[PDB]
């Protein structure tokens, strides 16, 4: 076999601003398998209600997942994007960027 | 503008945790718009964008029925696999599938696709003329030619010229005020010293439709391909899509630098620049 | 409309 690390990206739906309810997105691609773990975590906890969308894989046959759920941004508060794949020795844990 | 319709599906094999799990997606161009999970307990094909609900439980009757054969068959060939790989029925494996045509402008065919990929690679297609099939191993041909001898080209060929198109037709008319649609990126640039002398120079293209974009850097009028970072086109959420792409650059050099955008939506390219 | 998968067999 050959396998795949996923892409990871942990994003807003739109540019962020305190006080403002938005969508917390984190998007993995370009890994295979397809058996995945995704968790968005707001300050070190794992947010209880994420949604996802239906596996689905683009045309070199890598897979694609969009994970997400909505919030309102404050000054402190720290979101980050857990990802757990075979392909990952450790869950690989990207943190939210709210201004790249 | 031209237009697609896309049936994905992928099977994954749970040994010592039941049979396994079928997830099939169906898009019309950038918009997924059905859906099947075995996993499920509506045990159906659902409906994932609004235009598709206006059809009737007819429809919705074949798709479920269509969707599970296709599960069920796909199940027995990831057996099959293993026999043909000599592969032990402990491990997890993997069975995908493309299938789709494309439409000019005019709703005239252009393309049609059937393809596998077994463990992430190719394992048998319908080849551009529709004519015959794509191996892309030892194993594969085996089945190349089983499907040689019980004609699958010329049934799937008909019905990706016929029947597909004609769905796609549908759906279009259908889906026509959001389908039709074509979203314009909302285009911006951020910039962060990366230390004392160097600085990245993000360029950034948001809330477009379709997907389809291309993001290039210039280093006084001369592309800079590979010292660039470019991120995979992302779906925001919200039906629109975002993307960017990054040039690490000389601290006061930044001017030299031009960010150029080409979408779709865009009457002519547009040039970017701190 | 999801293709017929019948004689996809490998």
């Amino acid at each position: 076999m050959i396998q795949r690390t996923p892409k990871i990206q942990v994003y807003s739906r739109h540019p962020a601003e305190n006080g403002k309810s938005n969508f917390l997105n984190c998007y993995v691609s370009g890994f295979h398998p397809s058996d995945i773990e995704v968790d968005l975590l707001k300050n070190g906890e794992r947010i209880e209600k994420v949604e996802h969308s239906d596996l689905s894989f683009s045309k070199d046959w890598s897979f694609y997942l969009l994970y997400y759920t909505e919030f309102t941004p404050t000054e402190k508060d720290e979101y980050a994007c857990r990802v757990n794949h075979v392909t990952l020795s450790q869950p690989k844990i990207v943190k939210w960027d709210r201004d790249m | 503008g031209s237009h697609s319709m896309r049936y994905f599906s992928t099977s994954v094999s749970r040994p010592g945790r039941g049979e396994p799990r079928f997830i099939a997606v169906g898009y019309v161009d950038d918009t997924q718009f059905v859906r099947f999970d075995s996993d499920a307990a509506s045990q159906r094909m659902e409906p994932r964008a609004p235009w598709i609900e206006q059809e009737g439980p007819e429809y919705w009757d074949e798709e479920t029925g269509k969707v599970k054969a296709h599960s069920q068959t796909d199940r027995e060939n990831l057996r099959i696999a293993l026999r043909y790989y000599n592969q032990s029925e402990a491990g997890s494996h993997t069975l995908q599938m493309m299938f789709g045509c494309d439409v000019g402008s005019d709703g005239r065919f252009l393309r049609g696709y059937h393809q596998y990929a077994y463990d992430g690679k190719d394992y048998i297609a319908l080849k551009e003329d529709l004519r015959s099939w794509t191996a892309a191993d030892m194993a594969a041909q085996i089945t190349k030619r089983k499907w040689e001898a019980a004609h699958v080209a010329e049934q799937q060929r008909a019905y990706l010229e016929g029947t597909c198109v004609d769905g796609l037709r549908r759906y279009l008319e259908n889906g026509k005020e959001t389908l039709q649609r074509t979203d314009p990126p909302k285009t911006h640039m951020t910039h962060h010293p990366i230390s004392d002398h160097e600085a990245t120079l993000r360029c950034w293209a948001l809330g477009f439709y379709p997907a389809e974009i291309t993001l290039t850097w210039q280093r006084d009028g001369e592309d800079q391909t590979q010292d660039t970072e470019l991120v995979e086109t992302r779906p925001a959420g919200d039906g629109t899509f975002q993307k960017w792409a990054a040039v690490v650059v000389p601290s006061g050099e930044e001017q030299r630098y031009t960010c150029h955008v080409q979408h779709e939506g865009l009457p002519k390219p547009l040039t970017l620049r701190w | 409309r999801y293709p017929l998968t019948f004689g996809w067999c490998f």
